[PDB]
């Protein structure tokens, strides 16, 4: 699934009062049980990157965001191989779990999908 | 999606200092007893439900099925077997 | 299936050979050969076993040669190409009671007595099944069982009706070592002997397995030390990050 | 004589008495039912194999180790 | 320890020669030890134990 | 430049076993690949040695196996090693495939090694099935008969194909001799496909338990994974030893010690344990052709995991609902195995059908739904 | 946290006698024992296995 | 009398049926038969019941 899809569906839910009232609390518990914050990851660090679109989005990250992402991946890998969890400042707090990558991938995909549409235009 | 040593395909790395010590300088089993007890307990506790729930469910299903099958092929289960076929 | 269609499951008896480190009792093997020879061999062959196989397991070279030499086996034809017989040798296989299946069935009311060389491996239960079967003929079949003609009731046999009648009775054999030949004793000995016949490598195999277990365990322990030793620089690695 | 005979008798009268009585009662029923006429033209003819199995399984559990100890 | 290191361990040729010689010794001694232990735990049962009657 | 890099032959070995850059955090479930290589090496060595003593003619086959057990020096060990390692091969392959499914090893960019892997699994099944027939005991014969008659379901030509496979009108000497020749060949084909799936993998490298790139942090295959592989090799050899020396027939069927007899039918004809789930799936569909298709589909459906998994994240380490669903899928697969060897009786007939529906609905319904919902929960939950 | 000249704490793992011959010799004793059992295990394996090719019992008979 | 001939490993029952046996078989109403068939469908010659002698 494309990030575009995920973002749009999420926005439909967040709009509906009823839907958000039931989905937002579930989503928050899901994230707590997921436990990626206990390895010092931010959610967007987990997104599959071995695709042309994602490689392009990562190249567009500002250098500081890019250097910080590299450190979180190395740090999480070291926790994984040691069978330890983050403690203290290494644990990602909910306020630090920012969607640093989502805007870049949404722009990459916007163009990719417009190109697909326009490749199929029919002069009327 | 993977290069080779010297051009592995990592984004540029900067600002990380890494440190380690020789295998001859280190105690390989340092903290082994703490790990074996407390670390294993933590890791097992956090995964226990994902094993217990499906195993317990499917064991119960099997147990019920096997006990019914056994009962249908006794004298007492004659009538219920006749209907089941 | 009905329990009767399966057959009653034999008890787990404590055989001498049960036990990771335990061999057969060779005195029981020898006595079991004597039960085979005097009782079973009337109807059952042991075609996979040669006289040389007994040597240094149950019998000395001389005893086994004497058993072989008492029998006649087909030789190569003579010079006019006429058939000839020779006395047996240690390389010869123990000869069976019947020339073909048709003869075997004719002597056993239609049933064919199986060859017993693999019977301990060819039946669920092994020695326990053989012991249970031979000692498990009730005097009277449970009320309501209708046996087919030429059948005998035995609960261990699937379906209950076996074409083999009870054959072991107190004192049918006189053991050469002075052991009382009760039904139970003879069944135990012959079951042990048949287990040996099915798996004659048993004693050697379990001793080699003990050596392998010891070496492999030591190698496992050392491989853990060595893995931890080599991995410690990776496990112990530390980072200081100063964001550029 | 055969040690098993004594051991089996003792186990039937002792730890396996409930099963012994079940088998006995079954036998009584079946024999009586066979005695009655138009038994040969009955749909269901009961046997006592089940009860027999329960008893033998019980005897074997209480005897197997004892028997091999005296051989 | 220095002496032992210098003679048997420092040169890999010497290390491998020591390992192979030790493996040879281990193999011969372990064989004999297991044979005796096996004979003791299975005493009176093996052919070698009853052979004298025949 | 070092010789291991400069010389083209040495450099190929170097690239796979020495300088190969690995993630630094592979856990012990990444050790099944080298266990499978070990099983393949044991099966080649024991199998070629058995072929030096085995006779494929139906009049001599079963007896040649008894000659191996009784007369050939260490023949019992070589035979038991070969028969038990066939079971260990399947335990390791199910573990390796389970690792791959849990950690998302089938996702891009590793669709090709996964797809070739599915063919490896089919070749292992064929190889093992033919090898089992070679004993020519009762299970050998009757298993060959029942499994080969599934081909009769192919419309129009099915019967003709079966007679062609058998080389006659029933399983007999022609069938046994051809199964010997193919059983000897198929492991070599299997080794080639195993090599192909590794060369395909080498473009992305190994995945890792966190599901992220490891391009940031690589470790040489040697010495790290060489020495970590030795631990599981010795653990495997301990399990091998316990079966081969102390319980060599625990995984087998006693009926295979009775010589094949086309007249007497065994009480129950079942495949070896590792085929049992597929047999339960076949029984679930009442139609003959239906059943065969379902059984084949149960393996080929693995090829759609790259499509039906809609997750934006690789693998289950951080997905609690996917982990629960995976747990149920695995236990259901084990229950299907058990149901493959029960008698066709109530209530196991219906249970087998419900388990079969669950098996397929994992791929077609549940994994696409759950992976869609978890995408939304990760996004909303971290806003 | 900031200075890279302040080495992180390795005291939980560091051996005091790390530069001694005794220290190295111990680790080589473990490696050597492992190599010794692997050599003895390989020899046993190869000998028992290859013996299948020597005349079988029926041939020797 | 009934013979048993092996043919493709399967047993073949060959019975030489008497007149009254044929009659006995031709009686049962086809209606009440799990597998509804009359002897004429089965045999090509009333005196030679030839069948594959494995229970269905
Ligand atoms: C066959 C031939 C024999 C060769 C043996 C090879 C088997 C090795 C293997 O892959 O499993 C070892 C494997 C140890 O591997 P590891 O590299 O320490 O951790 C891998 C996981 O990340 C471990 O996951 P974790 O870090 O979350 O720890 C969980 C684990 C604790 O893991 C252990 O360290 C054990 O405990 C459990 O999951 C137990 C389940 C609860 C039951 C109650 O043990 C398990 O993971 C068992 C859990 C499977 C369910
Ligand atoms: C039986 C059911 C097993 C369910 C497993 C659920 C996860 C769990 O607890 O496992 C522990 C671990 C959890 O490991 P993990 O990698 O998810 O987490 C490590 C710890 N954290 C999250 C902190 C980083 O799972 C494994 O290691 C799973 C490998 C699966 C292999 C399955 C083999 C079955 C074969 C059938 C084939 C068809
Ligand atoms: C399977 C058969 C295994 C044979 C190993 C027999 C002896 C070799 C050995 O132990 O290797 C130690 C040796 C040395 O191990 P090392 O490489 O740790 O030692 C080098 C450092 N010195 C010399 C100072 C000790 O390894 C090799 O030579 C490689 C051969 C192993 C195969
Ligand atoms: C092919 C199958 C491979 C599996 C091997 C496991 C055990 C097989 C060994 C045979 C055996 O019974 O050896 C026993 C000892 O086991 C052992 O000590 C062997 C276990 C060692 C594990 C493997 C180490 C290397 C083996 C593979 C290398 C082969 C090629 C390399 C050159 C005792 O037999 P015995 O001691 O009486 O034997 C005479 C020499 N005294
Ligand atoms: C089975 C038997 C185990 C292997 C026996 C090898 C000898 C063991 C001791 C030798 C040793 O440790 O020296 C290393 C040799 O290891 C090596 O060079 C090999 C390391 C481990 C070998 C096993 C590799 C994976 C095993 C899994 C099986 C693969 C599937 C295929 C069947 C040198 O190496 P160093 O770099 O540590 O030297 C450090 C400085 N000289
Ligand atoms: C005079 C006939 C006869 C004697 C004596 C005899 N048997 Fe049998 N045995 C048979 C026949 C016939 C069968 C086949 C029974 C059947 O399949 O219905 C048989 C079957 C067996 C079976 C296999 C039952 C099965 O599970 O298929 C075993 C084991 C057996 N005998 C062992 C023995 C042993 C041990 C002895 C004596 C120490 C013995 N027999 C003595 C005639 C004999
Ligand atoms: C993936 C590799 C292999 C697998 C999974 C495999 C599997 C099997 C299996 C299950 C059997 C039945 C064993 C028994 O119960 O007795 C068997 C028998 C046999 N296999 Fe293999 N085998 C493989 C490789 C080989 C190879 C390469 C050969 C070379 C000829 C071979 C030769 C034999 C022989 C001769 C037998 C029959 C004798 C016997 O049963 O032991 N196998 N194989
Ligand atoms: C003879 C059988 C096989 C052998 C020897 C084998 C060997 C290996 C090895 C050595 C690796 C790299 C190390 C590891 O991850 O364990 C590997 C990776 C892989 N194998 Fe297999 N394999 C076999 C069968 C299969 C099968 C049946 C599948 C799939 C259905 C499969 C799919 C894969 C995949 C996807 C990977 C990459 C996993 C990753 O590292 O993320 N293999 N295999
Ligand atoms: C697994 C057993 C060991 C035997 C090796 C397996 C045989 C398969 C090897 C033939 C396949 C060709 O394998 C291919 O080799 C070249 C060099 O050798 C590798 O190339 C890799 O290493 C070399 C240097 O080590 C670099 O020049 C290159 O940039 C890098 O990608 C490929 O990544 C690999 O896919
Ligand atoms: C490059 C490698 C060099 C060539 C390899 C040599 C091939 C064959 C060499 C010897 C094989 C037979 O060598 C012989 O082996 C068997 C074990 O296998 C030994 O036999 C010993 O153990 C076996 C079981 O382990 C017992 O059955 C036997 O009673 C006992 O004496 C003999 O003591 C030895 O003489």
């Amino acid at each position: 699934a494309s990030i575009t899809s995920v973002v749009k569906t999420s926005e439909l839910i967040l709009k509906s009062p009823l839907l958000s009232k039931i989905v937002v609390p579930l989503a928050k518990t899901y994230v707590k049980f997921s436990g990626y914050r206990q390895l010092g990851f931010k959610m967007n660090d987990l997104i599959i990157e071995e695709t042309p679109n994602m490689q392009l989005a990562l190249r567009r990250l500002p250098p500081t965001e890019s250097y910080d992402r590299v450190y979180r991946l190395i740090r999480a890998t070291q926790f994984s191989l040691s069978h330890k969890l983050a403690t203290g400042n290494d644990i990602t707090k909910p306020e630090e779990d920012d969607h640093y990558l989502i805007p870049y991938i949404l722009d990459v995909e916007a163009e990719a999908f417009e190109k697909d549409a326009l490749d199929n235009l029919e002069v009327v | 999606y993977m290069g080779w040593w010297g051009h592995m395909g990592s984004p540029p790395q900067k600002g990380i200092a890494g440190y380690t010590i020789s295998p001859f300088a280190a105690r390989p089993f340092a903290g082994v007893v703490h790990a074996a007890i407390f670390n294993t307990f933590r890791r097992t506790k956090n995964q226990a439900l994902f094993v217990i729930l499906p195993v317990s469910f499917f064991y119960y299903v099997w147990t019920q099925a096997s006990e019914k099958n056994e009962w249908l092929y006794t004298k007492a289960g004659r009538h219920e077997l006749a209907k089941a076929l | 299936m009905t329990a009767a269609e399966h057959g009653l499951h034999p008890a787990e008896y404590p055989w001498p050979q049960n036990g990771m480190l335990s061999t057969f009792d060779h005195a029981s093997l020898r006595r079991g050969y004597q039960v085979y020879k005097e009782v079973c061999a009337a109807c059952h062959s042991l075609d996979r076993i040669a006289w040389r196989n007994l040597v240094g397991v149950t019998h000395t070279t001389d005893e086994a040669k004497a058993f072989a030499e008492e029998l006649e086996y087909d030789d190569e034809p003579d010079d006019e190409g006429n058939p000839r017989k020779r006395p047996g040798k240690l390389a010869d296989y123990i000869p069976g009671p019947y020339p073909n299946e048709q003869a075997a069935r004719a002597a056993n009311q239609g049933a064919l007595p199986p060859d017993l060389s693999l019977i301990a491996k060819a039946r669920h239960g092994g020695a326990d099944y053989i012991f249970a079967l031979l000692t498990g003929y009730p005097d009277e079949p449970p009320a309501g069982v209708v046996l087919a003609p030429g059948m005998n009731y035995n609960p261990y046999f699937p379906g209950g009706g076996i074409g083999m009648a009870r054959t072991l009775f107190d004192g049918v054999v006189e053991y050469e070592d002075g052991t009382p030949a009760t039904t139970s004793q003879m069944a135990k000995d012959v079951a042990a002997f048949l287990t040996w016949a099915a798996e004659p490598e048993h004693d050697e195999r379990k001793k080699l397995g003990l050596k392998a277990i010891i070496v492999i365990s030591a190698m496992l322990g050392l491989s853990v030390y060595i893995k931890k030793f080599k991995w410690s620089p990776i496990k112990n690695r530390k980072f200081i990050y100063n964001p550029p | 004589p055969d040690p098993a005979i004594a051991l089996h008798e003792a186990a039937a009268e002792g730890p396996c008495h409930d099963f012994k009585h079940h088998f006995d009662e079954c036998v009584e029923r079946v024999t009586k039912a066979q005695e009655a006429e138009d038994y040969d033209h009955a749909e269901y003819k009961e046997d006592c194999v089940e009860e027999f199995f329960h008893l033998q399984h019980c005897i074997n559990d209480n005897t197997a180790d004892k028997l091999f100890r005296v051989l | 320890a220095t002496t032992f290191y210098n003679v048997f361990v420092k040169r890999n040729s010497a290390f491998v020669a020591t390992i192979l010689a030790s493996a040879f010794v281990f193999d011969m001694t372990f064989e004999t030890a297991i044979d005796n232990f096996w004979d003791r735990i299975n005493a009176g049962k093996q052919w070698k134990d009853i052979r004298h009657k025949y | 430049m070092a010789l291991r890099k400069k010389n083209s032959l040495l450099n190929m070995a170097n690239s796979y076993v020495l300088d190969s850059p690995q993630p630094s955090n592979l856990n012990y479930f990444w050790n099944f690949g080298s266990l499978l290589a070990l099983c393949l090496v044991i099966q080649l060595a024991t199998g070629i040695t058995l072929a030096m003593h085995y006779t494929s003619h139906a009049s001599l086959a079963f007896d040649s196996v008894e000659h191996i057990m009784r007369d050939v020096n260490f023949g019992w060990f070589i035979r038991y090693a070969h028969a038990n390692t066939a079971s260990f091969f399947f335990i390791c392959i199910y573990a390796h495939m389970g690792r791959n499914i849990y950690y998302g090893s089938y996702k891009t960019p590793r669709v090709l090694p996964w797809s070739i892997g599915v063919i490896i699994f089919l070749l292992l099944i064929i190889t093992a099935f033919m090898g089992y027939v070679l004993v020519f005991g009762q299970m050998s014969l009757w298993g060959a008969t029942v499994i080969c008659n599934l081909v009769s379901a192919i419309p129009w030509l099915g019967e003709d194909i079966v007679h062609f496979l058998w080389g006659g009108f029933s399983v007999g000497n022609p069938t046994l001799q051809r199964f010997f020749a193919l059983h000897y060949l198929m492991p070599f084909v299997l080794a080639v496909f195993a090599l192909l799936h590794l060369i395909a993998l080498h473009t992305a490298g190994s995945s890792n338990p966190l599901g992220i790139t490891s391009n940031v942090d690589k470790l040489s295959m040697h010495p790290y994974y060489s020495f970590k592989d030795l631990i599981t090799v010795f653990a495997f050899l301990l399990m091998f030893t316990l079966f081969v020396f102390f319980s060599p027939d625990k995984l087998g069927h006693p009926d295979n010690y009775i010589p094949a007899n086309p007249m007497v039918t065994p009480a129950s004809i079942v495949p070896e344990w590792y085929l049992l789930p597929f047999y339960a799936i076949l029984r679930a569909i009442p139609d003959k052709l239906g059943g065969v298709i379902a059984m084949v589909a149960a393996i080929l459906i693995l090829l759609i995991l790259p499509i039906v998994d809609r997750s934006i994240i690789r693998g289950n380490a951080f997905k609690p609902i996917s982990k629960l669903l995976f747990g149920f899928f695995i236990c259901n697969f084990l229950l299907l195995g058990v149901l493959g060897q029960v008698h066709i009786e109530p209530p196991f007939i219906v249970l087998g059908q419900i388990c079969t529906i669950f098996y397929f609905s994992y791929f077609l319904i549940l994994l696409p739904m759950v992976s869609t919902i978890e995408n939304i929960f990760f996004y909303i939950g971290s806003l | 946290g900031k200075s890279t000249y302040k080495i992180p704490d390795f005291t939980p793992y560091l051996k005091k006698d790390r530069n001694t011959d005794a220290n190295r010799l111990f680790s080589y004793f473990m490696i050597g024992s492992f190599g010794m059992l692997s050599a003895a295990g390989a020899k046993a394996t190869v000998q028992d296995f290859l013996s299948n090719m020597s005349a079988s019992a029926d041939v020797l008979a | 009398k009934n013979v048993i001939i092996k043919w493709r490993g399967k047993p073949i029952f060959i019975r030489h049926r008497t007149s009254e046996e044929i009659e006995e078989a031709n009686e049962v109403n086809v209606a009440t038969l799990r597998d509804p068939q009359t002897d004429d469908e089965r045999v090509q010659k009333p005196e030679w019941l030839v069948m594959i002698g494995v229970c269905t």
